């Protein structure tokens, strides 16, 4: 369901 | 939230999303009370019956959000936990008494049109506004029905007289709790549901037009059932513990 | 200090669509 959070936040 | 409405943009700038890293998923509601401190329900981090006990590293904070699933580029800020503080006498074994917790952020978040802390009440604000029939507002990205919303939902609900609260349930209710909701006699309806947990029950002071967090979304039996009501942690009652933790861990 | 005042509402003196409902309940 959830869009990709930036991996910078891990 | 059931029988609620989409939030306006900038409506709940203190609304916070508890998000799981892996699998990436909404965990709970929560709220911004300072540029480094978020307020939530203890059961969001610790509920042994459901093998629930999160560590700081397992989680992320998402402030300034409106869309549930989207990564709101240039709007939301996503933060990390430096330490979790749970109320020492949170009662998860019986009735979720003192369902309250603090989360301290790694670095401060920056305030914006979409990001701003809510106030915590003074004894006098609470005495003034925590009255049967006065209404508060609950917000969250939880279940629409006892399904998933696209954006933040909002409902206004009247606070309910303690006897009624107690008479609605077999659970031992406490002074660290209040219930809210319409009666089945009142016509309108609406409630918090699964996923709204840790979200804020807020009221606007008619004395200084500021917004005050009076409750935390804690439990209920089903969602929006006739003659059932939402129960919320009484934030003022545990306020001494809140300032202690904050006073003790800067 | 600045708590509870929303940049997009109170700070600009705009009212959201249902906040009057709370007010009118503070009977
Ligand atoms: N206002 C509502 N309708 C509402 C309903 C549910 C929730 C979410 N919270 C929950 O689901 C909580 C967390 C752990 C077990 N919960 C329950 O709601 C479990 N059911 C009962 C309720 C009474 C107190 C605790 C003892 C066990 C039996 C939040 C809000
Ligand atoms: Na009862
Ligand atoms: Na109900």
């Amino acid at each position: 369901d959830f869009e990709e959070i930036p991996e910078e936040y891990l | 939230i059931v029988e609620g409405s989409d939030a306006e943009i900038g409506m709940s700038p203190w609304q916070v999303m508890l998000f799981r890293k892996s699998p990436q998923e909404l965990l709970c509601g929560a709220s911004l009370i300072s540029d480094r401190w978020v307020l939530t329900a203890a059961h969001c981090l610790l509920y042994p019956p459901w093998d629930k006990n999160f560590t700081e590293n397992d989680l992320l904070v998402r402030i300034g959000k409106h869309s549930r699933t989207r990564y709101e580029r240039n709007i939301e800020k996503i933060s990390m936990l430096e330490k979790i503080y749970i109320h020492p006498r949170y009662n998860w074994r019986e009735n979720l008494d003192r369902d309250i917790a603090l989360m301290k952020l790694k670095k401060p978040v920056a305030f914006s049109d979409y990001i701003h802390p809510v106030c915590l009440p003074d004894r006098e604000t609470a005495a003034s506004l925590l009255q049967a029939g006065y209404k508060g507002r609950v917000t969250g990205w939880g279940n629409l029905k006892e399904g998933q919303p696209s954006v933040l939902q909002v409902v206004n609900l009247p606070i309910v007289e303690r006897p009624v609260c107690k008479d609605s349930t077999r659970i031992r209710i406490t002074d660290n709790m209040f219930c809210a909701g319409y009666k089945p006699d009142e016509g309108k309806r609406g409630d918090a549901c699964e996923g709204d947990s840790g979200g804020p029950f807020v009221m606007k002071s008619p004395f200084n037009n500021r917004w005050y967090q009076m409750g935390i979304v804690s439990w209920g039996e089903g969602c929006d059932r006739d003659g059932k009501y939402g129960f919320y942690t009484h934030v003022f009652r545990l306020k001494k513990w809140i300032q202690k933790v904050i006073d003790q861990f800067g | 200090a600045d708590c509870g005042l929303r940049p997009l509402f109170e700070k600009k003196s705009l009212e959201d669509k249902t906040e009057r409902e709370l007010l009118e309940s503070y009977i």
